[PDB]
């Protein structure tokens, strides 16, 4: 039927968010501890690094979502929920991927944070390109332009600070990392189970046989085109699964702000949990993807 | 082109509005036009799913419903009060916009239009 629980409640809705930040605080400022500044440069100064990736998902991911939507024959909410969610910038959850891929961890932030900053300028003005005919007003205003800016920023922070701790003594980075490992896993037991305490359990709605084939095949084609066109391009073959894992996963946590304000939520639902679902198989995906690129070794 | 409508007879009725043509709305609401009077909103249905919003007075009264294999849409009315005698107005949202549910400007498609009246 509907989606009974009201959102923004204090009780659990915030804990899934002012936990969410204390999770990915620490999180990124433990993978922060395995990037070396000296050659950050030779990336950047060098653009052969993110051009194919950031190019991956501002000029091929869109036209992924979009075809989906004429393809489908999704209606006008769902073929702009998942065009959103293609346009979306590089996760920063995809960050945690290059390490268990053995992939070129220092060319992740350079397509992470890079490609984030560029999610103010193009976002905005890739939306005229794609919903001409899928939404009546403008979608100026829509985009959150200060949540984007409070969470680049919550991310850099541990892109830098991650590394400077090499700088003054990085014998304590023993007494940090040894407890790093044994507490994070407390919060992510809090991180897992409010989530499923508040919108878990209206979950079993949302699932539909043309949403869950959006949302399976989204990430699979964005991993699995990320990849060619990065190894074939000439760039290294090891460093391709940096990228291919960059292209596929992106952040949807910004997806959910803009439907929250785009337009009224009796219209969406349950629709609120496409991007909590979106992750859940963008997830799925890539621990599928560890394993197999974890065969090769063995 | 528009919608189609059926029912609305001297006076508890059901009344149908099937979609004239195969389009695909996210949304499908009722709306009612009283007599020399704007159009007040009635009922609301998402497509979909089951979300469903009535107005005020027929909170418990009325009764929207879809069916999965056709396209078409049913308002079951019960309790009917002698002041419900108007002409109502079937609604469809094609495309997705910021607009209020009551406010009639949220829906790209109307209805051919049916007149309930009751004694």
């Amino acid at each position: 039927f509907t989606l009974p629980p009201n959102f923004g409640k204090r009780p659990t809705d915030l804990a899934l968010s002012v936990i969410l930040v204390v999770m990915l605080f620490i999180i990124m400022l433990s993978l922060g501890c395995t990037m070396e500044f000296s050659k950050i440069k030779a990336h950047l100064w060098k653009p052969k690094g993110l051009a194919i990736a950031l190019v991956a998902q501002y000029g091929i991911m869109p036209l992924t979502a979009f075809v989906l939507g004429k393809v489908f024959r999704l209606n006008n909410i769902e073929a702009l929920a998942i065009l959103i969610c293609g346009c979306s910038p590089g996760g920063n959850l995809s960050n945690i991927f290059s390490l268990a891929m053995k992939g070129d961890m220092n060319l992740s932030i350079v397509m992470t944070t890079c490609s984030t900053f560029l999610a103010l300028g193009m976002m905005p003005l890739l939306l005229y390109i794609y919903s001409r005919g899928i939404y009546d007003g403008d979608l100026k205003d829509k985009v959150p332009y200060k949540g984007i800016v409070i969470s680049l920023v919550l991310v850099l922070i541990p892109c830098t600070i991650g590394i400077v701790l090499k700088s003054k003594r990085p014998q304590y980075m023993r007494y940090v990392i040894k407890g790093g490992m044994i507490i994070i896993l407390l919060c992510s037991v809090a991180v897992t189970v409010l989530s499923a305490i508040n919108v878990g359990k209206s979950i079993m709605f949302a699932m539909t046989p043309h949403l869950i084939a959006t949302s399976s095949l989204m990430p699979f084609i964005g991993f699995l085109l990320g990849y060619v066109l990065s190894a074939l391009f000439c760039l290294n073959g090891r460093c391709r699964r940096t990228v291919s894992m960059e292209t596929g996963c992106q952040n949807v946590q910004l997806c959910s702000t803009i439907l929250n304000v785009a337009f009224p939520p009796e219209v969406i639902g349950p629709l609120f949990f496409f991007p909590l679902l979106y992750m859940i198989f963008q997830l799925g995906e890539g621990l599928l993807l560890i394993a197999i690129f974890w065969c090769y070794e063995k | 082109v528009q919608l189609v409508e059926s029912g609305g007879g001297l006076v508890s009725l059901r009344l149908s509005c099937a979609a004239s043509t195969n389009l695909r709305s996210y949304a499908m609401a009722w709306f009612r036009q009283a007599p020399g009077k704007e159009r007040e909103f009635v009922s609301f249905i998402n497509w979909n799913y089951g979300n469903t919003r009535y107005a005020d007075s027929v909170k418990g009264r009325f009764t929207i419903s879809r069916d999965n294999a056709k396209i078409t849409v049913y308002l079951q009315m019960n309790s009917l009060k002698p002041e419900d005698t108007a002409v109502y107005y079937c609604a469809a949202a094609t495309i997705g916009r910021l607009a209020g549910i009551d406010s009639t400007t949220l829906y790209d498609y109307w209805g051919q239009g049916t007149q309930v009246t009751v004694s």
